[PDB]
């Protein structure tokens, strides 16, 4: 057990694990910025503190004050959720320096997985298929460079190694902007993640995006938990994902999640993971690995039954699995939506007070979110305020929950992507099942 | 009435040593830029200089007591 | 009524040990 | 499936059934009083109906107009849900006359069951036991009914055959007394529901109430679905219920189940109803069955997986029975609160607008309810505002979770039963579980 | 002024039988006994009786048109 834990992140995943730690009854604090006061999950802590100024740069990606706040209240775990600091090994390390549990992997697991110049090398020695590509960073030699890319076959994509959130990624065609591209590549990784390194990798035009969510206790022993299909993407950053994959038989699931599990068990991972793949021709591609909890985690909970926060607070508390590979049964399909504050024509953060919400409810409709009626959601952060995973015995009941559920939610006084969703619903290829990662930006052409 | 803010999250203190005199005490008054009190975080013993010359109208918060970012900290005329 | 906290103040007596270096 | 049905009710199973009709592609039609045009349902209903004034006895008890209201919007079923007429022989045959199919069991069952007299007799005659009593109405014979009150033992309960929600019930604690308290109860039962006939029951002091949901599709299948421990009431009303019933092994459920099941084969049952049972010394002593989806079904739905009113609609529809017995499979555990607008001490009802609100939500938490902002709660009808479901792996899983709901749900404007229902969540004896029908009444201290 | 809503759920018909006259029409007045319109619930056709005496200022349905209790269908000045 954890005496107590920092919730050092905020939003929907401060909620989460603030749930899971009253479920467990564990004393939280909640560390916020100075503009996060009103959050919710801040006025249902037990402990507060304010540890920098709004912005993100100042509050949440500050390191000493979070340490600081976990040593004032007397903590012995931070919970890093998602975004911010949750794959930032120095962080990692620097919190297992001070005698406090980091909830999550070794920090050198990762700096491993951190990097995908080293994840690829390192899944291929352990057998998961990877995409063919560059297999190594990329040079100045650009007569070896334009040698790879024939080899490989165009098209080709530049992806930073350092990259996250789907930026950092240029799309080459042929030999003539090869060279621009990643100067131009190697300049925004600079801006963005101090790390200029990038490398070329085939770029497949008809892939799924499919991921497997596994459990590891760093003590020998790890699961997979059926998959997701995050193939409704837009820039690519997800917008509709869902659980499990349409058309992956429990034949290929199994290939995939023991490889995946026995990956886990190479490098001695623990706590929460998820490998992403991309399905094509039945073949799935390794692209990259998540070491942490995910944003649509909460599909692989609702057709499993397992709740994943509360496995991560326990691996952390040293306790080994508790859940073996044949007692992890898919019963059902959970399809969700993330729902952005964004003006749904432009894609444009819009900050302001929400004065009307109402959140759906039903059987089996969950309703993830932050927000409430008088809620001024603050411009610094990212857009997302919430998310609605509905579930169903099959597809097609979640998705008529999912378009009722869409419907009989308010959300007045900002500009928010609830018609979109509901939009997506209603398109019919995507009811159909197995679209492509491609397949929403031709529906919207622009 | 202007209101000195902590700079940083750490535990408030008065004295730089457990057995030595307050750095000040209300009503004697302070200068433009000086110590006024100690926050400790993760050792590293942090000084807290004013930002205004002034009188020390008084202080909100004990020795010993955690203190967080932007808490206020001392009032001064 | 979460929304109206009285935003109470932490309790001293909880302490943690950093490795002095 | 139907074309159309019509939602002859109100509140939150009006909800539960026009969102188990969307779910199926099924059209509904919401029929509501002058007073409920503010009701979600109605406002999110395909077409709307008034059929009268406010009061209950002119429009939702009024056959003539629901009927009316199905004639012009040209419907092909009526489901009454719970309540007002779901339990009305005359509102069964004469719905099935007209031409419209009635979503529950027969007019014949239902007088059959309704009767408690008949319906004992009928559970002694398909080898279901019944607790001792009076074996029929109660005569003149006041020799006879000392004889037969001293030789089941005293204490006894004098019970209206037509009676409900728990009004016309008057225990008597020996001979002295008896011959008044059936004269006031009868006197009673004349004023409520205009039929004067009563019977007599043993009163165990120490049971655990306790039902069975089956689900019948009139073609000779039944099955049985767990079962519910309603044993937290008050006044005869449960204000919590949960299922499975705690100390109840699977020997003693497939017991009961299989007896329910062949009784609801030999009497010909169709649609979804309840057991009710009294458990003591491991031993059930059926009380009544109630002929109609149960106020506490999510529970059931929760646990089994099996959307019940999805049941209901297609059972009525003709299809036979999709699920079998072996099929049917608990896994966890749900605890339901019932939230009331009325005085958390005076126990009366509260009508009045509601400020603000914000319903809880999270993981393995459903909110079943039909209030919102700015709703106002009229006086004419009864007091439950909304149903609060919480599910977990295990029994203290559903309480914590149970905790944390109702610690995050605000409603304000109207005096609501939420403190009274936290403190039942915060008692002791609760907690460990197995608590007798009368523990909440004593926990008062009164 | 005064409204004459529909007591009842039914259709609406403004002729008693097919090929007939009307009961009302627009201009002419009416008293307080007499027929406006005809409700038909069920294969009974009730009929509806104004209570104020004055001009058929409009009327607010159509024949043939399913109405609701309370239903508001003509308006007397
Ligand atoms: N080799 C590839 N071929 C085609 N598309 C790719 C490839 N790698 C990445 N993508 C696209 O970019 C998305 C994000 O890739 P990923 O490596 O997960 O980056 P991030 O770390 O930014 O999420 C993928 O879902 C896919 O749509
Ligand atoms: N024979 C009995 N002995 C003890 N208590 C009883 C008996 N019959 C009914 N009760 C109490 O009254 C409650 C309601 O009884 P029930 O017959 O279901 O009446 P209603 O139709 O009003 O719900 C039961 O849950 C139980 O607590
Ligand atoms: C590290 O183990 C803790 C050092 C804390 C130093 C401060 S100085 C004022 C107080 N006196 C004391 O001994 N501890 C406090
Ligand atoms: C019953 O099935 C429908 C027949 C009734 C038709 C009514 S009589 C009044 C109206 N006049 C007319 O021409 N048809 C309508
Ligand atoms: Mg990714
Ligand atoms: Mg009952």
């Amino acid at each position: 057990m954890l005496d107590k834990i920092v919730i050092a992140n905020r939003g929907e995943i401060a909620l989460r694990i603030l749930r899971a730690c009253k479920e467990l009854g564990i004393k939280t604090v909640a560390v916020h910025s100075s503009a996060d006061r009103d959050l919710k999950h801040v006025l249902l802590a037990d402990e507060t503190v304010c540890i920098g100024p709004a912005p993100s740069v100042k509050s949440y990606l500050n390191i000493p004050a979070i340490i600081s706040a976990a040593e004032i209240t007397g903590a012995v775990a931070i919970h890093p959720g998602y975004g911010f600091l949750s794959e930032n090994a120095n962080f990692a390390e620097q919190v297992e320096r001070s005698g406090f549990i980091f909830i999550g992997p070794k920090a050198e697991t990762i700096r491993l997985m951190g990097d995908k110049v080293s994840a690829i090398a390192a899944m291929k020695k352990a057998g998961v298929p990877c995409v063919p590509g560059s297999d190594g960073p990329l040079g100045d030699d650009m007569d070896k460079n334009r040698a790879i890319a024939k080899r490989i076959g165009y098209p080709v994509i530049i992806k930073a190694s350092g990259g996250g959130g789907g930026r950092g990624m240029r799309v080459v065609r042929g030999d003539a902007e090869l060279a621009q591209s990643i100067s131009m590549t190697r300049a925004e990784a600079k801006a963005a993640f101090s790390n200029d390194m990038v490398y070329m990798e085939k770029y497949l035009e008809n892939p799924r995006h499919v991921e497997i969510q596994v459990l590891a206790d760093g003590q020998g022993n790890a699961i997979y938990l059926a998959e997701r299909d995050c193939s409704m993407q837009r820039r690519h950053q997800k917008v509709v994902e869902e659980a499990p994959a349409p058309g992956i038989t429990p034949e290929l699931r199994r290939y995939i999640g023991e490889r995946c599990a026995k990956a886990c068990v190479d490098i001695g991972y623990r706590g929460a993971g998820t490998f992403e793949f991309l399905f094509e021709n039945g073949e799935f591609y390794f692209i990259e690995m998540n070491t942490r909890i995910q944003v649509e985690h909460p599909v692989t909970e609702m057709i499993t039954g397992v709740d994943l926060i509360k496995e991560q607070l326990r691996i952390a508390a040293g306790q080994p699995l508790s859940i073996k590979q044949e007692e992890v049964h898919v019963r059902g399909h959970a399809v969700e939506c993330r729902i952005n504050a964004e003006d749904p024509n432009t894609f444009l953060p819009s900050p302001g007070k929400i004065t009307r919400f109402h959140a759906p409810g039903g059987f089996g409709v969950r309703w993830e979110s932050h927000i409430y009626a008088g809620y001024t959601v603050p411009p610094y952060y990212d857009s997302m305020i919430g998310k609605l995973i509905c579930y169903g015995e099959n597809r097609d009941v979640a998705i008529a929950r999912m378009k009722n559920a869409l419907q009989e939610l308010i959300i007045d006084g900002i500009k928010t992507n609830v018609d979109l969703q509901i939009r997506i619903m209603n398109d019919e290829n995507f009811q159909h099942g197995g679209t492509n990662i491609h397949y929403l930006e031709k529906k919207l052409g622009l | 009435g202007h209101i000195v803010r902590s700079p940083m999250v750490g535990t408030f203190y008065r004295t730089p040593s457990p057995d030595a005199k307050a750095f000040i005490e209300v009503g004697q008054k302070v200068n433009v830029g000086d110590t006024l009190c100690i926050v400790e975080a993760m050792k590293m013993m942090n000084q807290i200089e004013a930002d205004k010359s002034g009188t020390v109208k008084a202080i909100l918060v004990e020795s010993g007591q955690p203190v967080e970012f932007d808490e206020p900290l001392v009032v001064i005329e | 009524s979460w929304i109206e906290r009285i935003k109470s103040n932490i309790t001293p007596t909880r302490k943690a040990s950093i490795p002095e270096g």
